[PDB]
């Protein structure tokens, strides 16, 4: 029975699964000398 | 080496515990006279204090039995000053 | 009178921490075929004083911290736990002769990771927070084997009392029944204190957003923990002869053994490369902990099969 | 004044609970719970529970609050906080003022107004801590308790590795 | 049983030593002639007071004085 | 339901931590061992409905041993009357209640 | 009864009302839950030491072990929630209203 | 050469020697020329309080021998 | 309820054993051998009556035989027993094992003379 | 999940419930509840979607709050009684706290606010475990402490559970929220008769577990989680529509079905004790439960909702699901009212 | 009491040296500098593996907490039961470690 309160409720997906809706980037700067721009996965 | 020395340590422990067991009846008699001294003192001073209060009976046991109940810490050191209170109630715990 | 005893404990702790830096730089000097500091004092004796007066007049580095309160409370807790580990230590008489001194030292050393964690929170950087979490994971990893090695030794003591651990070791050192626990204990105390080959904080640190004053405070808390773990290891495994009419024999003897053990820390950081982070995690969880559980079962069942259960008192 | 040391530590305990239960942030909430754990541990230590107090410092503040801070460090990063703080603080000081001017209060149950030193035992336990021997009897007497607690911790390991896998 | 054990002692010596020490700790208290003496000492350490019995008149196996010859003794513990 | 497996099998899984009067390590008694033993031996087997109104005095003595409400109330009364007499000056404490007399043993 | 039991019961009810009134986070709710456990520990310890009921001295250790395993389970749930939504706010956990 | 590390080691060893020697001398100074009475257990504390009561001058470390009985 | 029935202060007066704990622990095994029967009457009466008010006279007999024991030590072996309890009295934990030769001298003098 | 691990975890859930049942010590009751929750958390997170982690988080918070209230009730019992026997409680405040804690573990109203969310977020097998097996431990503890349960508190909880479980299931089209509000209403019925004659509490428990296991087994055999997907079952297998017809008519309390048995014996045992207004209000409120059961039967069994074309492919494949005890449970949940004096075996 | 005075003195000296180390170079003005790290502006990535080793520490710490009364439990009269349950607790700690091992829980921080 749709009221004003429960009016924006859409039904859940059929498999009870909602969509999920990255990785770290390290810029090892010059602080011999070398600037490494890493991309790490843990 | 630890076998020989821990067996010798258990023999020394038994000797010290039996020294305690040999001393225990004298310490028990002195402790019983100590607590009966303190309870008789609290009874006599409750008699000389609680004359103003109506309906008060001095020495009135809060228990319904006639069995000896081991006296509470406040039942012994109630009417005594704060130094004796602290020495008896946190003396062992605060000792180093 | 007791305040005199507290001060004569905790001021020579600070002086020994100060001159440990001189001992370390000299001894790592000669092990690296060079000389240590010998310009400042007569053979360098004025070097920790110069270094202390330098580090206490350097500019505050001033990050606009996420937390000012934890930026204050991390060195306070670091020095406080660094100095309260020393008060149950029997040498030959302890300051606070408590019934549970071993478990007290284990508890107050378990609390020492909050300086690392709060000093990672107080800095605004994400990378300092990551490094602080790596250091906390390292220290809490090795606390497990501290606890189990400590329990496995105290099954030969009978109690948690530190002063009974001299009585235990009159006929022989307790490294002779427990040398695998001794060597794993030594590496575990080496890996608690972020000491080489386990010093990945030296390989960027976690507390680099402190001033040089508070850097000296964390530094002296770390060296107080180093001298403390070595004195506690000397009491625990290499305990000495105690004559009750001359306490100075046990004091000379544990001091000589504790200096040799702290110099063994200095001689181990000057010999080996650093472990990789997962390699010291491997060294703990897959190498020390199976042996520590196996020797814990062995040290439970051994005073029962030899009729040598130690006394409680 | 010194005869009320357990009461003073209990007041600091309640003040810390109003401090972090008003929830300023999980970081300062953990800080308030660590201060509260230390002072409640002091309450335990002043009754002769030395081993249970060191269980607090080694296990509670040593493992569990370390893991709570370790998770707060990597899974999260006013007027109502301070108002609810002074609400709880003034209600606690009203209770203490009542029970000290009156020596008897009843919020839900009746409470004494003297020091809780009065309720101790006047004896000696010989050559053993009774709390230590009661914990030492976890192995000889408490066999079923040790069985179900070890099974619960093994199942805890299995459950954590299941639900924290993503697959 | 002989080549597998040499193979695992070449690959993983830490775990082989761990399982061997754990197996010794499990089996060896059941094979020992000294496991009885631990029990005999722990039941002969006097933590409590040996509360005396009222002499009812028929007790030939309870002493009347501690130095009397009847009663349990600790000759075996002094000697071992 | 209460499936009494521990009595059907006759194993003691948790009957031993159940009461204070049970078998203790090193025969250490509780502070209210005798009170609880008397309440249990009074109210045993007669069921709870008769036990709550026929062993009322033993249970009141045991609860009063546990919480000591009447005892602390009595000591509050005595100390309050004594403080009134000290403040009015109508009473003075003897030297064995000020600590001047070299206690007994 | 004793005066310290007032403070420890009031501490449990304070951390209860902290748990029963969320502000923003789930971690603050877990900290309120473990404050509740801590107050239960201290209260059980004071009763068990005060009565000299010796065999219950092992009971607060069992309480601490079980509820710390419970707290580890809750931290794991919070970590999965934080992996899903980036934060640990409770207003992200409202997908089961319909 | 190598024996120059020994002045710093000597100063550090004296600074580690000071607290143990100091607490030994303070425990003998504040206890009548004896060791501090160790009371880990309540029976030891009961005997120590008994010494403090029988000593007369309210110090557990004042011993009263057979000169105190008749 | 009832009035608790306490003995008066004259009823509790007795000659005390006014010696230290190290003096007691040094002479302890000879005490437990020689003062057997009143000590065991007192502890049997103490565990059976479950009341110190019903045990005061046995406690006085204990406190009498203890003083008789120390009188008989004082008349014949004062100096070796003093040399022994001083050595027991030095230690913190009051060890017996630090004091074997003084114990041997006291045991020899007691076995010969008493 | 690994099948060895899943068997171990289910044995741990069962072991926790058995430890609550068979033990005489309050700490072991609390250990059984802790072990039960600790082991049931992965059964909800078997599918690894954010709805199940949200459901597990809400379940954790409610059951942990109830566990802490339960331990506080135990500790106040130790204050006022000095002992640990699982028997009557010796304080009305401890009785209130333990009744509140067990009401939170049962999900009885006004603590009912977790049961449809946690039931909806998780699959049908874990929902079956939640709505049947997790009722056995708190109802056993309530069976053991009934000499101390406050009358007005448990009756307020019972009628409030019945009314809110009646009005909650009317608006629902999801099947699992219908079963959760069914659970709230039936726990109200079970705890209403607890202080009068708790054998009828055990009877209502057993008949409810049989009916709920029948309905969840039918929902698993048809793989339906909504009303509108349940409504295609006549075009797939009409015998399942017949079984959900007779079982949903059973659960509302229609004779001659055995779901009339529990509420009729409850009404019978509350009229002995001079309560007449209360079982009449309870019976009249149960008509709302029967109303949304009739709505489910209208959508499934009595009419034929239009299906789609792809049902023609599912016509060709037989059901290879292990429908465990589904004919046995469906027979026991419908035709057991001629065996109504069987309830004496529960005495 | 000696212990509380000692804790107070240690905390006071620590707070004193912190106050000196924060307020001794506040005499030094030196400048009012503006002063505007590897990563630039990324949010803290969560690492699952650090949390797994934290919970592994917590559960093994609880098993250690169960193991801590063993030096006192050795003094019991029931030694067969005590030895069985001590070996059983250390064996459950080993089983927890082996399940942590073989299901790849101790990986990449081994
Ligand atoms: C005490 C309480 C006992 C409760 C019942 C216990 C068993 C059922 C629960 C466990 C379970 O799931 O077992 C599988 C279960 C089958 O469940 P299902 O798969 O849903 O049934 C569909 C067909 O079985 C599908 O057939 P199939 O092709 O897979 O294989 C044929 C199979 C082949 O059978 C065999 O292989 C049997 C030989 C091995 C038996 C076990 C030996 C150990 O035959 C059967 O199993 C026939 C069905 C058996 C009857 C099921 C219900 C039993 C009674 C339940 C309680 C009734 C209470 C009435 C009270 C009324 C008043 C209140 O049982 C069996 O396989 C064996 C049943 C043995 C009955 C013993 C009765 C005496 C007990 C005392
Ligand atoms: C898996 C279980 C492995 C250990 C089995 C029990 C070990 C043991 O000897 O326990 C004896 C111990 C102690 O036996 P006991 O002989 O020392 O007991 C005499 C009584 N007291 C305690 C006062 C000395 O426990 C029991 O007998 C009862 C508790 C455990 C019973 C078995 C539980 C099995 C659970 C299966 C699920
Ligand atoms: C206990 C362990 C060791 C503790 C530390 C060592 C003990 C000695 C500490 C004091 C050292 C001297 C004072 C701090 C340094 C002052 C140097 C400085 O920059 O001075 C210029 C500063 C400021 O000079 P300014 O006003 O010209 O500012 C220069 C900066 N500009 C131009 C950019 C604005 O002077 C001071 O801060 C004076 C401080 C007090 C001097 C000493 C007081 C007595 C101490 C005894
Ligand atoms: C348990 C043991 C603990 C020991 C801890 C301390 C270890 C180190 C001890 C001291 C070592 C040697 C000290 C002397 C170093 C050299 C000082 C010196 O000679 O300085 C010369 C300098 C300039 O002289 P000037 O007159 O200008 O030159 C023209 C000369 N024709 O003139 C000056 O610099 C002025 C004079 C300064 C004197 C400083 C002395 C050193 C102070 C160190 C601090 C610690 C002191 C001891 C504390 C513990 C004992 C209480
Ligand atoms: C972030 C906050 C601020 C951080 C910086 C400052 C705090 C951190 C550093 C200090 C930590 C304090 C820890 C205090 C308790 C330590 C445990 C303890 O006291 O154990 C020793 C002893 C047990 O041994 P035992 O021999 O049985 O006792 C003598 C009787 N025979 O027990 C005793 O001897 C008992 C003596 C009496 C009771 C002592 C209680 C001390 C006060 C309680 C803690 C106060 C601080 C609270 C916060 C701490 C940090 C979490
Ligand atoms: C009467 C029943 C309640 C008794 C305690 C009342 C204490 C005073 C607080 C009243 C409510 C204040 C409030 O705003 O509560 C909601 C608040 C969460 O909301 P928040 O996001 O902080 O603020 C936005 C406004 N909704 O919630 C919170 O901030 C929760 C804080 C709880 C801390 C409780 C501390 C003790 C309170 C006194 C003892 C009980
Ligand atoms: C009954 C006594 C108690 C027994 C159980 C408790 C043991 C106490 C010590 C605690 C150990 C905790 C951890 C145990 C985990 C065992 C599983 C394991 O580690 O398997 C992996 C390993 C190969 O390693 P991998 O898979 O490559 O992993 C990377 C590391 N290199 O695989 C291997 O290395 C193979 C391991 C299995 C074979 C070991 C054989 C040892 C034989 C020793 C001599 C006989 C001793 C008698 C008792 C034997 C008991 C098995
Ligand atoms: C006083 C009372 C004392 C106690 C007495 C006994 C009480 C009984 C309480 C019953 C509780 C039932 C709990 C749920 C079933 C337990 C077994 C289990 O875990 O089954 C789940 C399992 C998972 O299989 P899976 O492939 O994962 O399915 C989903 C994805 N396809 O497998 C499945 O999902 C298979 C599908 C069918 C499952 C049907 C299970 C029916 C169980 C109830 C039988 C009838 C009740 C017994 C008699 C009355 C007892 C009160």
């Amino acid at each position: 029975y749709p009221t004003k309160e429960t009016a924006h409720w859409k039904p859940p997906p059929w498999n009870d699964v909602d969509p999920p809706k990255s990785n770290l980037t390290l810029n090892f700067g010059p602080q011999g000398v070398l600037r490494l721009v890493m991309e790490l996965s843990g | 080496s630890m076998m020989r020395w821990n067996r010798e340590r258990r023999r020394l422990q038994i000797e010290d515990f039996e020294a305690r067991i040999a001393l225990m009846p004298l310490l028990q008699a002195e402790k019983d006279r100590r607590v009966l001294q303190m309870l008789r003192e609290n009874l006599e001073e409750e008699a000389t204090i609680m004359k103003d209060v109506p309906g008060w009976k001095v020495g009135e046991s809060v228990f319904h039995t006639t069995r000896w109940v081991t006296p509470m810490m406040g039942e012994l050191y109630g009417l005594r000053t704060g130094e004796e209170i602290l020495s008896s109630t946190y003396g062992f715990i605060w000792y180093t | 009178m007791f305040m005199i005893n507290v001060l004569t404990l905790i001021i020579p702790i600070l002086l020994a921490v100060a001159f440990l830096t001189l001992v370390e730089r000299k001894v790592l000097g000669y092990m690296q075929f060079r000389k240590g500091p010998n310009v400042v004092g007569p053979y360098g004796l004025l070097q920790p004083i110069a270094d202390a007066i330098k580090l206490f007049i350097k500019e505050p580095l001033r990050p606009a911290t996420s937390s000012i309160s934890m930026f204050i409370l991390a060195p306070i807790l670091a020095l406080t736990l660094a100095l309260t580990m020393w008060i149950p230590l029997p040498m030959p008489y302890p300051l606070i002769n408590m019934n549970l001194g071993v478990l007290f030292m284990l508890a107050m050393s378990s609390l020492a990771v909050y300086s690392i964690l709060w000093s990672g929170w107080a800095s605004n950087s994400k990378y300092a927070l990551i490094g602080a979490l790596r250091a906390v994971a390292q220290t809490i990893s090795y606390e497990v084997t501290l606890a189990i090695i400590l329990l496995s030794v105290l099954l030969m003591n009978g109690s948690f009392t530190l002063s009974t651990l001299i009585i235990t070791q009159e006929q022989v050192w307790l490294i002779f029944p427990a040398w695998p626990l001794a060597m794993m204990w030594f590496i575990s105390t080496l890996a608690e204190t972020n000491r080489a080959p386990f010093d990945l904080t030296e390989g960027s640190g976690f507390n680099v957003e402190y001033a040089a004053g508070p850097f000296a405070l964390f530094f002296m808390a770390e060296y107080a923990n180093i001298i403390m773990m070595n004195i506690f290891t000397t009491t625990l495994f290499l305990g000495a002869f105690h004559n009750p009419y001359m306490p100075e024999l046990y004091t000379i003897n544990f001091t000589i053994k504790s200096l040799l053990l702290s110099i063994t820390f200095l001689w181990i950081r000057a010999s080996y490369p650093r472990f990789r982070y997962d390699q010291l995690m491997h060294l703990l969880w897959k190498n020390f902990l199976p042996l520590t559980l196996a020797l814990c079962m062995w040290h439970v069942s051994l005073p029962i099969l030899l009729s040598s259960i130690p006394p409680q008192t | 004044m010194m005869t009320y040391i357990v009461f003073i530590l209990s007041i600091i305990f309640v003040m810390g609970f109003v401090g972090f239960s008003s929830k300023p942030s999980p970081i300062y909430g953990g800080l308030g719970l660590i201060v509260s754990g230390g002072v409640g541990c002091g309450i335990v230590l002043n009754f002769g529970g030395s081993f249970l107090g060191l269980m607090v410092f080694l296990i509670y503040l040593g493992g569990m609050m370390v893991v709570f801070g370790y998770t707060t460090a990597m899974a999260t990063e006013n007027k109502v906080v301070l108002g609810t703080f002074i609400t709880g603080l003034l209600m606690e000081f009203l209770m203490v003022y009542y029970v000290l001017k009156d020596k008897e209060v009843e919020i839900v149950f009746k409470f004494n107004g003297m020091g809780d030193w009065v309720i101790y035992d006047t004896g000696d336990s010989g050559f053993f801590s009774e709390e230590a021997m009661g914990i030492a009897a976890l192995y000889s007497y408490g066999t079923w308790l040790v069985i179900v607690t070890g099974w619960s911790l093994l199942i805890g390991v299995v459950v954590i590795m299941e639900i924290t896998r993503g697959n | 049983v002989a080549a597998f054990l040499k193979n695992v002692w070449a690959k993983e010596p830490v775990l082989v030593a761990s399982f061997a020490i754990a197996g010794l700790a499990v089996i060896l208290p059941t094979l020992s002639p000294y496991t009885k003496y631990s029990l005999m000492i722990n039941r002969a350490t006097p933590y409590n007071y040996p509360v005396p019995l009222r002499d009812d008149g028929n007790m030939p196996d309870v002493p009347s004085h501690p130095q009397d010859p009847q009663g349990p003794s600790l000759e075996w513990l002094k000697r071992l | 339901p209460f499936f009494d497996v521990q009595k059907k099998l006759g194993v003691d899984l948790d009957h031993w931590m159940t009461i204070q009067s049970a078998e203790q390590p090193h025969r250490i008694p509780a502070r209210c061992h005798a009170f609880e033993k008397e309440w249990i031996e009074c109210a045993h087997g007669i069921g709870s409905i008769r036990a709550e109104k026929e062993c009322k005095i033993e249970f009141e003595d045991f609860r009063e041993c546990l919480l000591r409400q009447k005892t602390m109330k009595r000591l509050n009364a005595i100390k309050r009357q004594r403080d009134k007499l000290i403040k009015e000056g109508k009473y003075t404490p003897p030297p064995h209640h000020s600590g001047q007399e070299d206690l007994r043993p | 009864m004793s005066l310290v039991y007032m403070n420890i019961m009031m501490a449990f009810t304070v951390s209860l009302t902290g748990l029963l009134m969320y502000r923003s986070h789930l971690m603050s709710s877990l900290l309120c839950l473990e404050g509740m456990m801590l107050s239960l520990f201290i209260l059980a310890t004071l009763m068990i030491l005060n009565s000299h009921f010796t065999l219950a001295s092992m009971m607060p250790i069992i309480l601490l072990v079980f509820a710390a395993c419970e707290a580890a389970l809750g931290l794991s749930l919070l970590v999965m929630v934080s992996n899903t939504y980036g934060t640990d706010y409770v207003q992200n956990l409202n997908l089961l209203q319909c | 050469m190598w024996f120059e590390v020994l002045p710093g080691i000597a100063v550090m060893g004296v600074c580690l020697f000071i607290p143990g020697m100091a607490t030994a001398r303070i425990h003998r100074f504040s206890n009548g020329g004896r060791e501090k009475r160790v009371a880990h257990y309540s029976y030891q504390w009961y005997l120590m309080e008994r010494d403090r009561r029988v000593s007369g001058v309210n110090r557990y470390y004042v011993s009263k021998g057979l000169e105190n009985i008749d | 309820p009832g009035i608790v029935e306490l003995p008066s202060l004259e009823d509790l007066k007795v000659q005390e054993v006014k010696v230290s704990s190290s003096v007691l622990k040094a002479a302890a095994h000879h005490y437990g051998a020689q003062c057997d029967k009143p000590n065991k009457e007192f502890m049997l009466c103490r565990w059976e009556e479950k009341d110190p008010r019903r045990c005061l006279e046995e406690g006085k007999l204990v406190n009498q035989c203890a003083l008789e024991f120390f009188r008989q030590i004082k008349r014949h072996c004062a100096e070796p027993f003093t040399e022994y309890w001083t050595c027991i009295d030095y230690s913190g934990l009051q060890l017996f094992r630090r004091c074997r030769k003084e114990q041997a001298q006291f045991d020899k003098c007691v076995l010969d003379k008493l | 999940m690994n099948p060895i691990i899943l068997i171990i975890i289910l044995m741990t859930v069962m072991l926790g419930t058995i430890i609550v049942m068979i033990s005489t010590h309050w700490l072991l009751i609390w250990i059984g509840f802790e072990m039960n929750m600790l082991a049931i958390i992965p059964i909800m997170m078997k599918k690894h979607n954010p709805r199940a982690t949200e459901a597990s988080t809400k379940y954790f918070l409610t059951q942990s709050t109830a566990s802490m209230l339960l331990m506080m009730a135990i500790i106040i019992n130790l204050m006022f009684s000095g002992q640990w026997t699982v028997m009557k409680l010796f304080n009305p405040m401890a009785s209130m706290l333990m009744t509140m804690a067990l009401a939170m573990k049962l999900g009885m109203a006004p603590f009912h606010f977790w049961v449809p969310e946690v039931t909806q977020g998780i699959p049908l097998s874990s929902g079956l475990i939640l709505l049947t097996w997790q009722k056995l431990a708190p109802m056993s503890v309530l069976y053991q402490i009934l000499p101390s349960i406050n009358l007005d508190l448990i009756l307020t909880l019972s009628i409030l559970s019945i009314t809110i479980g009646g009005w909650g299931g009317l608006n629902q089209t999801q099947l699992r929220k219908i079963m959760a509000y069914s659970s709230i209403a039936h726990m109200g019925w079970m705890t209403a008769v607890l202080l009068y004659n708790p054998t009828m509490t055990l009877l209502n428990l057993i008949i409810y577990i049989i009916m709920t296991s029948t309905m969840f087994t039918l929902f698993m055999a048809n793989s339906t989680t909504t009303t509108l997907s349940l409504s295609h079952t006549w075009n797939k297998a009409p015998i399942m529509t017949i079984l959900v017809l007779i079982t949903l008519l059973s659960m509302g309390g229609l004779p001659p079905l055995s779901g009339f048995m529990p509420k009729w014996m409850i009404i019978q045992e509350m009229t002995k004790n001079d309560s007449i207004i209360l079982p009449t209000l309870m019976a009249i409120t149960a008509l709302l439960n029967l109303y949304f059961y009739m709505r489910l039967t209208y959508s499934t069994a009595l009419t034929m909702f239009p299906s789609t074309n792809n049902m023609k492919m599912k016509w060709q494949f037989p059901t290879t699901k292990r429908m465990t005890l589904l004919p046995t449970m469906t027979v026991l949940s419908t035709m057991l009212l001629p065996l109504t004096p069987i309830l004496s075996i529960l005495e | 009491m000696n212990l509380m005075i000692t804790l107070l003195t240690n905390f006071t000296l620590a707070t004193l040296l912190v106050t000196i180390a924060f307020w001794l170079p506040q005499l030094n003005v030196y400048s009012e500098k503006t002063s505007p790290d590897p990563m630039g502006s990324a949010r803290l990535p969560f690492s699952m593996k650090f949390f797994l080793v934290a919970i592994t520490f917590l559960l093994f710490d609880l098993e250690i907490a169960l193991l801590l009364p063993l030096p006192w439990a050795s003094q019991t009269t029931n030694l067969n039961t005590m030895l069985t349950m001590a070996l059983l607790l250390i064996f459950l700690l080993a089983v927890s470690l082996a399940y942590e091992w073989t299901q790849k829980g101790l990986e990449w921080t081994e």
